RNA sequence: GUCUCGUAGAGGGGGGUAGAAUUCCAGGUGUAGCGGUGAAAUGCGUAGAGAUCUGGAGGAAUACCGGUGGCGAAGGCGGCCCCCUGGACGAAGACUGACGCUCAGGUGCGAAAGCGUGGGGAGCAAACAGGAUUAGAUACCCUGGUAGUCCACGCCGUAAACGAUGUCGACUUGGAGGUUGUGCCGGCGUGGCUUCCGGAGCUAACGCGUUAAGUCGACCGCCUGGGGAGUACGGCCGCA
RNA sequence: UGAUUCAUGACUGGGGUGAAGUCGUAACAAGGUAACCGUAGGGGAACCUGCGGUUGGAUC
């Protein structure tokens, strides 16, 4: 299951400017795409993640 | 007439003309031009031609703050984005840096509707 | 895009790169997206032809491996 | 034409010096046919040129050319909603065509006495970037700078 | 139909919050243009705009994820978090024992616009004004801009409210996918929902084709040449 | 004193038919601003504009 706090794992899903990869790019089933979101959703409201770039 | 050596250009790029901005890095203007300052209206101002003159016009207003070295936020869609930066580095700047800075809501305001041409 | 031009990176270079920064971004393509609006039925509408379009094409494609011309 | 099956026509030299430049030149000033008639206004033209100068009627006749002939011009260009005068590359074989069709037509204009001292009046002045012709180029070289920034279409 | 265990979901109602962007306000730097178009002009600007930096105010919508993806009776539903809450599906069993299907009248829900009262108002924008275009231009284009769009409560009850296809059940060759369960040893099964193609059959043809427009049964709604007309008059409903 | 029904009435509302005069050109092709539906406002007229909806849109 994915964690908005694994960090390490969830900076593989997003882009350089901080946007989140499509599914069909990474293969990611739709499933854990979805929970994926989630996660990078309230990463970035705790500012563990960015939301875009020019941070 | 202080030296800064250390500067920031901006290019506001947009469809209908091109706006270079010189400021130091803390945002404070030194000079600018713009396309359609620089000789250019109509059709001729929303060129990448145009866009190189008025970069360089804004190189030459700045000349007397001795700057060496830039960092480059380009802005909008416009046709003059990859002109004056050429320009730029052409006026003997040393271009450090450059970024993108194109506003994008994430959602926003509605926009204005759809012209029918 | 954030480009920083690297040590004895000549400028043409950097230059090429900023530019397919921006294009991996699509940033030219969101902002002419965003210049007007559009009705919920027309982006839906466009939606669906797009779709069509990458569906019945492959479809033609799959029959035209399996013909000769001459 | 649409086919492009066009090729070149071979062109005698001049008689009295060998030259086919020379001898397109005498051809943009033939009319109704009469070559013979306008071989002697050449002629008579390039040897008041020849002792107005030190140097021999080709190297004068050149002198004037490279003052008259044009290096860019406009041309029209209808694309997806106007049309814009776009500077283009004028090919080294037609840079020759305007510039002795522009003498030609400015001497033409002048109002001495004979066509051969016309002639030798604008050749001359060629030399030293004075008159029409010269001017002409000076026209076109403008039109192509006021349109540089249409140089991609 | 009930119970047990679990699963996915923009299903609904209430509250909170986050970041991007627009506008406005203040200040710093800075100087002659900006904005707009096919080209212009109206408009804005030396009373310092536009551009750029800092701070503040406020409203509305939630980029990417995002998908012939999902949920819902339909209308519809999209950031994140909490609270209240509906349905669907699956696996093993247990339980009730025809408790079912359909439905005139009736009742409820029902996009957008619109209406009433009280709020709110960034952006957008009917009406309206000016600038253009034109023979004219009550338009298309440009610069502005008010209702309205937003919130609470009430009304209205209509849409190409469409799959132009009523609901329920049974039966009848195939192929490739999506999505969500579950059994077994990536491999083999077995359920739910869904997209495209196509067989028989059907069809005026187009096409439909196990999600039927095929083969049947139950019940309901509806049609009967075009125009007049979904109009008049009357009734009921509605503030209009 | 009501109801209902028939006749009639200055004037007025739209409708049909004929005929073609005047004004434009809304629709059919992407009909030259895709068309149409509901609704609202506006306009000599066909109509135009806003909001949501449909494909019974050409091009791509
Ligand atoms: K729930
Ligand atoms: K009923
Ligand atoms: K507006
Ligand atoms: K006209
Ligand atoms: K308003
Ligand atoms: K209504
Ligand atoms: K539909
Ligand atoms: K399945
Ligand atoms: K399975
Ligand atoms: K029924
Ligand atoms: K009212
Ligand atoms: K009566
Ligand atoms: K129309
Ligand atoms: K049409
Ligand atoms: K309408
Ligand atoms: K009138
Ligand atoms: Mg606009
Ligand atoms: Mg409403
Ligand atoms: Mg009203
Ligand atoms: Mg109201
Ligand atoms: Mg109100
Ligand atoms: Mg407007
Ligand atoms: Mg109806
Ligand atoms: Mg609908
Ligand atoms: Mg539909
Ligand atoms: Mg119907
Ligand atoms: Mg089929
Ligand atoms: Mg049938
Ligand atoms: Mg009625
Ligand atoms: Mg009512
Ligand atoms: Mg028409
Ligand atoms: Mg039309
Ligand atoms: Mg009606
Ligand atoms: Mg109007
Ligand atoms: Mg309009």
């Amino acid at each position: 299951e994915i964690d908005y706090k694994d960090i390490a794992t969830l900076k593989n899903y997003i882009t350089e400017s901080g946007k989140i990869v499509p599914s069909r790019i990474t293969g990611t089933r739709a499933k854990y795409q979805r929970q994926l979101a989630r996660a990078i959703k309230r990463a970035r409201y705790l500012s563990l993640l960015p939301y875009t770039d020019r941070h | 007439r202080k030296q800064v050596s250390d500067g920031v250009a901006h290019i506001h790029a947009s469809f209908n003309n091109t706006i270079v901005t010189i400021t130091d890095r803390q945002g404070n203007a030194l000079g600018w031009a713009t396309a359609g300052g620089s000789g250019f209206r109509g059709s001729r101002k929303s060129t990448p031609f145009a866009a190189q003159v008025a970069a360089e016009r804004c190189a030459d207003a700045v000349k007397e703050y001795g700057i060496k070295n830039l960092e480059v936020m380009v802005k909008g869609p416009g046709p003059g984005r990859e002109s004056t930066i050429r320009a730029l580095n052409a006026a003997g700047f040393r271009i450090t840096n450059i970024t993108d800075v194109t506003p994008i809501p994430h959602x926003g305001c509605r926009p204005p509707k759809k012209r029918r041409v | 895009p954030v480009i920083k031009v690297r040590e004895n990176e000549p400028f043409d270079v950097a230059l090429r790169r900023f530019k397919r920064s921006c294009e991996k971004a699509g940033v030219l393509a969101e902002v002419r997206r965003r210049e007007f609006y559009e009705k919920p039925t027309t982006e839906r509408k466009r939606a669906k032809a797009s779709a069509v379009k990458r569906h019945a094409k492959k479809l033609a494609r799959e029959n035209a491996r399996r013909t000769r011309l001459y | 034409p649409r086919r492009r099956v066009i090729g070149q026509r071979k062109i005698l030299p001049d008689p009295k010096f060998g030259s086919e430049l020379l001898a397109k030149f005498v051809n943009i000033l033939m009319v109704d046919g009469k070559k013979s008639t306008a071989e002697s206004i050449v002629y008579s033209a390039l040897e008041t040129l020849a002792q107005r100068s030190g140097k021999s009627e080709l190297e004068a006749f050149e002198v004037a050319l490279e003052n008259v002939r044009p290096t860019v011009e406009v041309k029209s260009r209808r694309v997806g909603g106007s049309t814009y005068q776009v500077p283009v590359e004028v090919r080294p074989v037609r840079r020759n065509a305007l510039a002795m069709r522009w003498i030609v037509e400015a001497a033409r204009k002048r109002g001495d006495k004979s066509m051969a001292l016309r002639l030798a009046n604008e050749l001359s002045d060629a030399a030293e970037n004075k008159g029409t012709a010269v001017k002409k180029r000076e026209d076109v070289h403008r039109m192509a700078e006021a349109n540089k920034a249409f140089a991609h279409y």
